[PDB]
């Protein structure tokens, strides 16, 4: 029938893409790197430790400038600390208490949260009032958020479990482009600092590469063998990071349009909950389901430090933009600053 | 100015932490539920019997305590990921139709998944086998057989610590608690006394359910604080 | 990329025997738990078997215990299912579906309307 | 339906083909040559001393 | 004062309870910081009750050495009197931390969902510094009072001698009633509810069970086997002594005997409320 030869298309096609790829290849990350000088075991201490959450913490964002940061928890808050002086500067209640992330703007006067009730709830940080409250409860998702973004002040992007992406205009709240094509739900996105392209992952054991204008896929990235739970941008903007429950952290660069390094030990086991790189790029610091986080040189595959110190598993994971600090939020209600 | 800003700053954190503890008091008073089950499970009947977008929030207290009771409908069927967010809850409210043998090795398979996940391994499962007048009524009707369905029923007795009804009628009753040792069987396989099931017989005109989530809740707490207060 | 490519299916008298083949290229194969899903014409996806790692834990829906058996070799990721004496009522197509994610005990969703790592599946129909 | 989804899915394929490449060798100097370009800022990557942190 | 016994039963039975009080008193303060770290007024508690054990085992050897030199306080008066406040303080800091424990225990497990202001870190440390305030003021009385006894053949009886003060008449009966027979019956009554509550427990296996019985009749028992003497000899020399306005030596001598008994429950106490504590063992 015509679902038959389709399919053989589609699987020739299939076929041509994967000679295409290997024909990219001709020298892994390991055999050009190979003769750089080891960074060397680095050692990080929890120089702060923010406290008051009564519950486990999800999400946490950090801000344009690094200080201020915003953690998203259970038991129904989005309270924002003050990481220099560990003071409290705002805390927001929400309406549902479920919440999967939490989103800092670029300009550091929007916070947004977003859970299970599959509404993204924007608060006025800097409102003249002085009290926070909702902006805009932007609705229209037909499933959970498990991640969103600030495109600009008025733009937000948003990943849910419907196997959705959409790009909201906060000014009227209708979706502008919505990105279709995970089998899967979408667990966590990540824009570029181009802000033109962002990838996604999600349980169906790929990367998908978008771009905000056209509202398409450009490519897609398909090395894993179980659901994405974290991704992040290099810092440049060619190269993003994928955390997994395989156990393992792959990166995969754009214009190859193939993996490079995996990063996993015999012994990890447990999955990936957060990943994210430092400025500079070398260090890849990924969270895991152990109660730790480890620090992974991103050119040599090696390990050179772990961030342990927490009592129950590692959900959260950020770097700041100056990469003076990185931050980690738990389930054991605490989020810890590393430097 | 910037001494009278870190002033300013600290008492600002003052008024968010007098707030967060009375928000504390609360949040650890109030205990919540988790209602897990399929379509015609019958979590409508009970969360109505209990109670007088998305997620389905209810609230109901007895005893002087108060209960939050929480029922996942927006979401798709698939929750290998959101069911990880409810793994501080009390107790998990299962409610199983008992009556319908299609869907019946699909609710052993939710909870034989559900009791060995990482995350909920330590929730306890107050299990609510629903709907069990249309159980005697297709039991004494005789052309639908558990036979057909779970071949295991052939060679089964009633347990002696059984309570059947006066009118129960023996083959009811040998129903009822295989279905129930189905569950159980599930239940006793793997976790320690963190881990346990607390299976009741309801139906549609049971309104005595709130009572029973009291009491099993109760014991649920009490074995947490035996853990914890040490004495165990 | 994961792929689970099924095999086997094929019209068989009442009472014959087929085996069911499940090619698992994608992956590494000794670290996962796998089932068989069915869904027959005009009904929902249901259970069928599941096995654990190195081949024990087996387990079976009540509708065909004995009649089923269910094996995996790991030094060649594949999975087997053998239907014995067929019945009427198994006419369905048969899916080579995995657990979601490795070292896990707990299978979820493996049933679900739209999985990830589920094969297109064969076809398998019993008629006199 | 089933066929109309499963076209989708020919279509971006046949999109994602026609995407000009590079050797994966020129990729890794690249991402080889940025983090080198930029070792020295990075506080992580090179201990700062206590002056710098704002944390100690 | 026969004053063998004195020579040789008491530096025995001191000395061993020092060598055994010490690191067990050490390792339940460290578990007990542990867990009012973790946010557990049971922490709380056994923390004052470790610190209590330990006053006692580093007050131990003045004592020691001035039973074994029968019964003379060859040192300075003030010391004598400053060790026999210590020994008395600890003795009813304990009492009154033990009936604190076992209260906390049974409002926790037999009212598990509710009470929840009297269990908190708060509540706790002020029901520590109140107890040992009260402890403090109650003890002080001696204190401004004489307890070196001078007695020429010279010999400092301190706190040793048939008779003594009426008002410490008054302190014995003040003592024998509100250190031993609140703390005794309401330690029978929470442990005999909370017994009462584990049994009709489901989640508890019956091995559990068992365990938590024995441990709970372990408690009580090893409670009066090690306060009952005291207190009940006591009064008994009240008796002798108060009602009366050889047998009198030998009830002393007796009364001493009770005085070591009560000094085994610095041994007895901690590991029966950390080692065989699970938590704790962790």
């Amino acid at each position: 029938s015509e679902l038959d030869q389709l399919r053989q298309e589609a699987e020739q096609l299939k076929n041509q893409i994967r000679d295409a790829r290997k024909a990219c290849a001709d020298a892994t990350l390991s055999q050009i790197t190979n003769n750089i000088d080891p960074v060397g075991r680095i050692q990080m201490r929890t120089r702060r430790t923010l406290r008051g959450h009564l519950a486990k913490i999800y999400a946490m964002h950090w801000g344009t400038d690094s200080r201020l940061l915003v953690s998203a928890s259970q038991d129904g808050k989005l309270i924002i600390w003050d990481s220099y002086t560990t003071n409290k500067v705002h805390a927001i209640p929400l309406r549902s208490s479920w919440v999967m992330t939490c989103a800092y703007a670029p300009s550091g006067n929007y916070v947004a949260c977003g859970g299970l009730d599959n509404i993204c709830s924007i608060y006025n940080l800097k409102t003249r009032e002085g009290n926070v409250r909702v902006s805009r409860e932007l609705a229209g998702h037909t499933g959970y958020l498990s991640c969103c973004r600030f495109l600009d002040d008025n733009q937000i992007v948003t990943s849910s479990g419907d196997t959705t992406c959409a790009l909201w205009d906060i000014e009227t709240g209708q979706q502008t482009t919505t990105f279709t094509g995970h089998t899967g739900d979408v667990m966590s996105l990540s824009l570029a600092p181009d802000t033109r392209l962002f990838v996604s992952g999600a349980c169906d054991a790929s990367a998908k590469l978008w771009d905000v204008r056209e509202g398409m896929c450009r490519q897609t990235f398909t090395g894993h063998e179980s659901d994405i739970n974290a991704i992040c941008f290099f810092p440049n903007g060619n190269a993003f990071a994928t955390g997994s429950d395989d156990a393992t952290c792959r990166l995969f660069d754009l214009r190859a349009d193939q993996e490079l390094m995996t990063y996993s030990h015999d012994n990890i086991i447990c999955g990936i909950t957060s990943v994210s790189f430092s400025k500079s790029g070398r260090l890849l610091l990924a969270g895991y389901d152990d109660f730790n986080c480890n620090v992974w040189d991103a050119l040599k595959a090696d390990r050179a430090g772990v961030l342990a110190g927490h009592d129950n598993r590692v959900s959260c994971l950020g770097v700041t933009d100056d990469g003076m600090a990185v931050a980690t939020g738990s389930w054991d209600s605490f989020l810890k600053i590393w430097n | 100015d910037q001494r009278n800003e870190e002033k300013a700053q600290r008492e600002a954190n003052k008024k968010i932490e007098k707030q967060l503890q009375k928000d504390k008091q609360v949040y650890r008073a109030t205990h919540r539920l988790l209602l897990l089950g399929a379509d015609n499970s019958g979590k409508s009947t009970i969360v109505k019997q209990m109670r007088i977008s998305g997620i389905f929030e209810t609230k109901f207290q007895v005893d002087k305590v108060n209960f939050h009771m929480f029922d996942v409908g927006g979401q798709r069927d698939e929750r290998r990921k959101w069911i990880q967010c409810f793994n501080d809850v009390t107790a998990i409210i299962f409610v199983v139709d008992s009556s319908d043998y299609n869907r019946l090795q699909e609710a052993l398979n939710l909870f034989k998944s559900i009791w060995n996940n990482r995350w909920l391994r330590t929730i306890s499962v107050i299990l609510f086998l629903n709907k069990q007048d249309l159980l005697a009524e297709k039991v004494l009707a005789g052309k639908s057989k558990i036979e057909d369905y779970f071949p295991e029923f052939a060679r089964y007795t009633t347990p002696e610590d059984a309570t059947p009804e006066p009118g129960e009628d023996p083959r009811v009753t040998r129903a009822k608690y295989f279905i129930r040792d189905e569950f159980l069987r599930i239940s006793t396989a793997s976790g320690d006394g963190r881990h346990y099931c607390y299976p009741h017989f309801t139906c549609a005109v049971d309104t005595e359910n709130a009572r029973r989530i009291f009491n099993d809740c109760r014991d649920i707490i009490q074995r947490m604080h035996l853990r914890q207060y040490e004495l165990l | 990329q994961v792929q689970l490519q099924e095999s086997g299916g094929g019209l068989v008298q009442p009472g014959g025997s087929l085996r069911l083949s499940c090619a698992a290229s994608g992956f590494t194969f000794s670290n996962y738990k796998m089932n068989w899903v069915r869904q027959a014409p005009g009904k929902g996806l249901e259970w069928v078997s599941d096995i654990s790692q190195s081949g024990a834990s087996i387990s079976y829906t009540g509708s065909v215990k004995g009649r089923f058996t269910i094996s995996r070799d790991n030094a060649k990721n594949t999975l087997y299912l053998q239907m014995n004496s067929l019945k009427p009522e198994d006419t369905a197509v048969y899916y080579c579906a995995r657990c979601p994610a490795p070292f896990t005990r707990d299978c979820f969703d493996v049933t679900s309307t739209t999985y990830a790592y589920r094969g297109q599946g064969t076809q398998v129909t019993v008629s006199s | 339906a089933s066929i109309a989804q499963a076209r989708k899915l020919v279509e971006q394929l046949k999109m994602e083909a026609n995407i000009d490449r590079i050797k994966v060798s020129k990729a890794a100097a690249d991402l080889m040559a940025y983090c080198e370009a930029h070792a020295k800022e990075d506080p992580l990557l090179t201990p700062v001393p206590a002056s710098e942190n704002p944390f100690r | 004062e026969q004053h063998d016994l004195d020579h040789y039963l008491f530096p025995i039975v001191y000395i061993f309870v020092i060598i055994v009080s010490i690191p067990a008193n050490i390792g339940s303060l460290c578990v007990s910081f542990l867990q009012a770290k973790k946010e557990s007024e049971l922490g709380i508690y056994l923390f004052s009750l470790s610190l209590s054990d330990l006053l006692y085992a580093l007050t131990l050897p003045l004592w020691i050495d001035y039973t074994w030199n029968k019964d003379n306080w060859t040192f300075s008066p003030a010391l004598c009197k400053g060790s026999a406040f210590l020994m008395y303080m600890n003795f009813y800091s304990s009492t009154a931390f033990l009936t604190c424990i076992a209260v906390d225990r049974y409002l926790a497990v037999v009212y598990p969902l509710k009470f929840f202001f009297l269990r908190t870190r708060r509540f706790a440390l002020m029901v520590s510094l109140s107890i040992w305030i009260l402890e403090t003021i109650f003890n002080a009385v001696m204190l401004w009072e004489d307890e070196t006894v001078v007695e020429y053949c010279n010999f400092t009886l301190c706190y040793d001698k048939y008779p003594l003060e009426k008002w410490q008449i008054n302190l014995n009966l003040f003592r024998t009633c509100t250190g031993y027979a609140i703390p005794l019956v309401t330690i029978l009554i929470c442990n005999r509810k909370v017994y009462q509550a584990v049994r009709h427990n489901k989640a508890t296996e019956n091995k559990e069970k068992k365990r938590i019985i024995k441990l709970l009749v372990s408690i009580t028992v090893i409670f009066v086997l090690c306060f009952t003497p005291f207190h009940v000899m006591l009064l008994i020399r009240c008796i002798l002594e108060h009602a009366v306005n050889n047998s009198g030596k030998r009830t002393y001598t007796m009364y001493r005997i009770t005085v070591a008994l009560t000094s085994l429950n610095c041994v007895a106490d901690p590991i029966l409320y950390c080692f065989v504590t699970e938590t704790g063992r962790y």
